[PDB]
């Protein structure tokens, strides 16, 4: 029982954390 | 005066606390320089200062 | 003032080369709206002591 | 006792020292974060050139 | 069928490293 989406040209905000790896982002053009 | 695959620059540099991903090769700052690096025939990770 | 439509004016490939001079217009606006509050600060501080 | 209670809970009545502190260190970093841009060149670090 | 693309549509977009900062 598969899924699929499509990627579309988004600016996005990323939230390195003290590792390096992503934890939270945000879609800028949401709401 | 460094040098790597072709990244020049100056300063000093010394042994990673920072844990590094096994992917990427370039720790940049907020400031647009380079502060970490991996040697491309050894997997240790320096901090540039 | 806005930034981008006083530059170019609701067009693509000029508004392209805007986002690469960085972010001047960013602090421009916060520079004007903080003159904006400013006088609002004023009127508050002048009248309805 | 008031003052020292309405200090010892709430850090809004800084505000105005606050927003100094906060327009400086603003300003630093819209400063430091202009060094990312090309200005019309090839690359926004000098070094690669 | 459909279901909500919740927040798992996200990578690392980059080969660079970065810590502690919103990018
Ligand atoms: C990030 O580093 C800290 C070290 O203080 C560690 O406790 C934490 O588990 C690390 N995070 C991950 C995802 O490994
Ligand atoms: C390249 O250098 C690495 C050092 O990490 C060594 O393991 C490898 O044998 C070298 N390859 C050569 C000399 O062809
Ligand atoms: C997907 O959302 C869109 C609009 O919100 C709609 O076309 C579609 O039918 C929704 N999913 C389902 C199960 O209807």
């Amino acid at each position: 029982a598969y899924y699929v989406g499509y990627l579309q040209p988004r600016t996005f905000l990323l939230k390195y954390n003290e590792n390096g790896t992503i934890t939270d982002a945000v879609d800028c053009a949401l709401d | 005066n460094f040098n790597f695959n072709g990244l020049t620059g100056t300063g000093v540099l010394t042994e990673s606390n920072k844990k590094f991903l096994p992917f990427q090769q370039f720790g940049r700052d907020i400031a647009d320089t380079t502060d970490a690096v991996r040697d491309p025939q050894t997997l240790e990770i320096l901090d540039i200062t | 003032v806005d930034c981008t439509m006083y530059i170019c004016g609701d067009s693509t490939e000029c508004s392209n080369l805007l986002l690469q001079y960085g972010s001047f217009c960013t602090q421009l606006n916060r520079a004007l709206t903080g003159i904006a509050v400013e006088q609002d600060k004023n009127t508050q501080e002048v009248f309805a002591q | 006792g008031k003052i020292q209670d309405s200090l010892s809970s709430t850090a809004s009545a800084l505000g105005k020292l606050q927003d100094v502190v906060n327009q400086n260190a603003q300003a630093l970093n819209t400063l430091v974060k202009q060094l990312s841009s090309n200005f019309g060149a090839i690359s926004s670090v000098l070094n690669d050139i | 069928a459909y279901t909500n693309s919740f927040t798992r549509g996200v990578y690392y977009p980059d080969k660079v490293f970065r810590s502690s900062v919103l990018h």
